[PDB]
RNA sequence: ACCAGGGAACUCUAAGGAUACUGCCAGUGACAAACUGGAGGAAGGCGGGGACGACGUCAAGUCAUCAUGGCCCUUACGACCAGGGCUACACACGUGCUACAAUGGUAGGUACAGAGGGCAGCUACACAGCGAUGUGAUGCGAAUCUCAAAAAGCCUAUCGUAGUCCGGAUUGGAGUCUGCAACUCGACUCCAUGAAGUAGGAAUCGCUAGUAAUCGCGGAUCAGAAUGCCGCGGUGAAU
């Protein structure tokens, strides 16, 4: 996955955007194109906006969910 | 190939060439074990924070001539078919058929 | 002093051929030590023993390259080798068991389009 | 004997029966007899009772059969209810590690 | 005790400049074959499909060397006149 | 292959017995070219069946038993004016080795002893003594043959 | 279907164009350098009739030999037009490149310059049954042993493309020392492509 | 490189020649071409392998290597960039890989190669680690140093016909690396889990000798990504 020497990979776009919401608390969602981002435990509660492909689809950010990039709660192929 | 596709690779390989010596001083600073653990993290940061196209893995190379992606071959720098010709012409040194 | 060089197929072994005690050493140890096959070990001796002669001359074996099967026969053909050239009258004998046949069998070329040698791929209906 | 709740034949070796209990591997058997002084070589109905405590004290160190099915259950049910793509992966009984499935997708379904 | 490595794609070329050199120096009268690369490469004869139609090409380089017994003042000179490109490389270590 | 007939290649016979026909059976049972386990498992088996029946001969023993194993007689199928029938035909002489060597190897694959040596120790004792399944393949070859008997 | 006989024939009979030795890294640019020479020295004299060129380079100046059927013109009034095309070649490339020019004895026996008459005579709108026999005749006279012309296309304007082949003399193309001379060339006609191969064998 | 006794004899490496030509003996043969056997030789009749694919046949495959006739589009069928996709399976399908085990599995020891690659670099050795790999350090542009240890094999211990000490799919957990990034979607590392599979329906395919089967080892594209492809040598059949 990642090699814990380098530690997490977390977008500076993102970066800044989640510490700008933070000082607010804000709860508008963080509309955002990178789903490589590592979900850290300072940007749990809030609301993102995970480009799928087609569209944002809202993610909101639980407890147990870091350890996990942002792109795994917004699936890609949509099969019936 | 494309002009287009080309020109995108020359212009590709002109950040790789001009960020090239920076690449392997900061690769060097990231390694250093004596190295600070947040000077290593800022240079890191940087690393990732360099131009998209600066790294030598968004490099493809193609024949010089026609631009083929594929059937490339590193000793010659060309496709397998400008190979083939040039080699059947003769305008390939040391190169002949093989049969053993 | 008589001194031979038989091949087989890969390898390369010198054979040196005196008289002597007998005792074959192989690669500068043993030759029972050196082969653990009983049918290199035969091979090794299949000479000697056709016109009897199993420890009259000492000989000196030094093979290397190829592999464990080979480098038998290899020892084979240089003690035959030195054999004749000491005498000339068991070239005849020693040619009717054509052990002074050098191997010319060797693993051949892989066919391009084939898996093996020869082995084609096969196509179901 | 009888051990972590679940009985293991006595007919062969002491760590190829600590393998078939279920959360235990050989690797894992051959680490726990080193420790203390039962060898890999001595069978079961050879081994004594007093040994067999002690090595059920050893595997009671180590995380219990029943315990191990509960927390996969539990990461598994982590995984549904959290509804991610590996969740969605889970419930509709598709591979959720990656591997290629186009054509020898046969081994998730069953 | 100068060294001379001479490398040339071609086998009939590399012994002729082999020859040369050791004759300027008996001439002069001071008193004077490592294994060669095989490499081999595939090429597509068709360009679309029929992949087991193909054509094979091996190059090899022949490497010589050399050692001087003896190098003399008028021996050593010689050797930087003497000249001869187009695909054969000369290397002294000079050593 | 309708083309001159060629010299087959000369066999080297096995070095404990001195006997081409020892290597010629140990050929058979060699598979995935394991000649080396092919020579333990005959050496154990004929090792074993020497032992029982205290001879001193193994390779003679050998002998006998391929030579009554081998059939004399084996059916061979003939077209003529479009119709098929079954024509019995004399054996050739190192086709009838073959034969017995390569049905022998047969049953003593199904024997059920463990290993390999005792299931070919096994099959050697009941060709011997005439029983078991190698013997009864030979019968059925001779029996097909003997049913008709019209032809030739 | 058939192989390119001076690559079969450069093993023994034959004598490669390019003669130069080079290090894998360095061979990479080499190659891709004598390549674009050859390529704009073609386009620049394809006006003058031109046999096929050797290219030597050592290391730093490159040194070029062209043998053509009319060395006047490319050397120009007093190696004017040579020094010019020189200057040129020089800038393409590296340190300064020397070539030499070396004349034919006959212009016929040489495949490269049968074949260019034959694209020109195409572009010209020249017959093709009339191009091939002249060309095949020409040789004959001169005493080349043999000469083969192959044309493939829509020859004369026609719909459907046809190959009409003509030979005279022995060519044996599997003798791989009949040293015989190919050389292909493609001539412009405005209805289509047409393909031009030439085959000269002079002997042993 | 090789040491037979510091030498150059032998091996090997690589540029040349020498031999093989039904030459010779005997036969059958239209007094012929040829063929049959025999001597010698390393090799006998084409000694084995490869390269070489005739006029043409399939309007056979390629406008997506490239080239060109015609035809079409030109704020778009042209140009750039982020994200995803080419990696989705109720099922069919052709190529292979790994098995179903005792001719074996696992543990210890112990041998025998070939050819190939290495600054867009392979690392001897020390220590951290169960491990992939990490930090130092050193030789080598290589017949020097190095990948590299060859595996099948041989000696002993054991498993004893059991879905097993067979088999390693699948999933959970932890991690190391390449890369700016490993979620869709990297290959490896350890721990646990241990699915089918106990030999296969009609039918069907390859193979004549160092060949089939079997064993591992290389290279190419490659920043990382093989069971594929291109080569290699060990063992070595029956007919």
């Amino acid at each position: 996955p990642r090699s814990l020497k380098k530690g997490p990979f977390i977008d500076a776009h993102l970066f800044a955007k989640v510490e700008n919401a933070l000082e607010t608390n804000s709860r508008k969602p963080i509309k955002t194109w990178s789903r490589r981002s590592m979900i850290l435990p300072q940007m749990v509660g809030l609301t993102l906006s995970v480009h799928n492909g087609r569209t944002h689809v809202p993610v909101i950010v639980s407890e147990q969910m870091v350890g996990h990039k942002l792109g795994e709660f917004a699936p890609t192929r949509t099969y019936r | 190939a494309k002009k287009s596709m080309i020109n995108r690779e020359l212009k590709r390989e002109k950040e790789v060439a001009k960020y090239a010596d920076k690449r392997t001083k900061l690769k060097e600073t990231i390694s250093d074990m004596n190295a600070s653990d947040e000077v290593r993290m800022d240079a890191m940061l940087e690393l990732q924070a360099l131009p998209r196209n600066s790294s030598p893995v968004r490099l493809r190379n193609r024949c010089a001539i026609t631009g083929r992606p594929h059937g490339y071959f590193r000793k010659f720098g060309l496709s397998r078919n400008m190979l083939r010709e040039r080699v059947m012409q003769g305008d390939v040194p040391g190169v002949r058929k093989a049969s053993w | 002093r008589n001194y031979g060089t038989g091949r087989r197929k890969t390898s390369t072994a010198r054979v040196f051929l005196a008289k002597g005690t007998g005792s074959i050493v192989v690669n500068g140890k043993p030759l029972d030590e050196y082969f653990s096959r009983e049918t290199s070990r035969m091979v090794v001796r299949q000479p000697l023993e056709l016109l009897d002669s199993p420890t009259a001359y000492d000989l000196y074996i030094t093979v290397k390259g190829g592999g464990i099967s080979g480098q038998a026969g290899a020892i084979r053909h240089g003690i035959t080798r030195a054999l004749i050239e000491l005498d000339d009258t068991n070239k005849p004998a020693l040619k009717a068991a054509g052990f002074v046949t050098r191997d010319s069998r060797q693993v051949e070329r892989k066919k391009l389009g084939l898996r093996k040698a020869r082995k084609r791929p096969q196509f179901s209906k | 004997a009888r051990i972590a709740g679940v009985n293991i034949p006595d007919n062969k070796h002491a760590v190829i029966s600590l393998t078939y209990i279920f959360g235990v591997g050989r690797t894992t058997a051959q680490k726990i007899l080193e420790a203390v002084g039962i060898a890999p070589t001595t069978k079961v109905s050879q081994l004594d009772d007093i040994q067999l405590d002690a090595i059920r004290a050893q595997v009671a160190n180590y995380m219990t059969e029943g315990d191990l099915r509960r927390e996969v259950s539990m990461n598994i049910k982590r995984l549904v209810d959290l509804g991610c793509y590996r969740g969605i992966r889970h419930r509709r009984n598709l591979p959720v590690r990656g591997q290629n499935t186009k054509n020898n997708a046969r081994t998730r379904k069953g | 005790r100068i060294r001379i490595r001479l490398k040339s794609f071609d086998h009939r070329l590399i012994d002729q400049s082999a020859q040369e050199i050791v004759d300027t120096a008996k001439r002069t009268g001071a008193q004077v074959p490592l294994p060669t690369r095989i490499e081999r490469f595939n090429v597509l004869t068709s360009p679309h499909v029929n992949k087991d139609a193909r054509d094979q090409y091996e190059i090899r380089t022949h490497k010589r060397m050399v050692d001087i017994v003896q190098p003399t003042d008028k021996t050593v000179d010689a050797l930087m006149k003497l000249d001869l490109a187009a695909g054969v490389d000369v290397q002294i270590a000079l050593g | 292959p309708r083309r001159r007939v060629v010299a087959t290649r000369e066999i080297l016979p096995d070095p404990k017995f001195g006997s081409q026909t020892i290597a010629k059976f140990i050929n058979h049972v060699m598979s995935h070219g394991k000649k080396s386990t092919a020579e333990r498992i005959v050496y154990g088996a004929l090792e074993t069946v020497a032992q029982k029946r205290n001879i001193e001969d193994p390779v003679a023993f050998f002998e006998d038993v391929l030579e009554n194993v081998r059939p004399m007689v084996e059916v061979k199928a003939r077209r003529v004016g479009g119709a098929t029938y079954q024509v019995p035909m004399e054996v050739r002489p190192s086709r009838r080795t073959a034969l017995a060597m390569r049905w022998l190897a047969e049953a003593a694959a199904k024997r059920s002893e463990k290993s390999m040596a005792l299931r070919l120790a096994g099959e050697l004792s009941d060709a011997s003594e005439g029983k078991g399944n190698a013997m009864k393949k030979r019968d059925e070859v001779h029996r097909m043959a003997d049913a008709n008997k019209a032809f030739s | 279907q058939k192989v390119h006989p001076i690559g079969i024939r450069l093993g023994v009979v034959k004598k490669h164009n390019a003669n130069w030795y080079a290090s894998p890294k360095q061979y990479s640019e080499y190659l891709i350098n004598d390549i674009q020479v050859r390529e704009y020295l073609r386009k620049k004299l394809d006006s003058a009739m031109i046999s096929n060129i050797m290219i030597e380079r050592p290391t730093g100046a490159a040194k070029i030999t062209i043998a053509t059927a009319r060395p006047g013109i490319v050397i120009g009034k007093k190696g004017e037009d040579i020094e010019r095309l020189q200057k040129e070649l020089t800038k393409m490339m590296g340190v300064p490149a020397q070539v030499n020019i070396e004349e034919i004895t006959s212009p016929d026996l040489d495949a490269r310059l049968v074949a260019d008459g034959i694209g020109s005579q195409l572009e010209r709108r020249v017959m093709f049954r009339r191009a091939m026999k002249r060309a095949v005749q020409n040789s004959m006279r001169s005493g080349a042993k043999g000469i083969k012309v192959e044309l493939s296309g829509r020859l004369g304007g026609a719909e459907i493309a046809r190959t009409e082949w003509y030979r005279e003399g022995r060519v044996p193309l599997h003798t791989l020392r009949a040293d015989i001379d190919y050389a292909s060339v493609r001539a412009e006609t405005t209805y289509g492509t047409i393909g031009v191969k030439v085959w000269i064998f002079r002997g042993e």
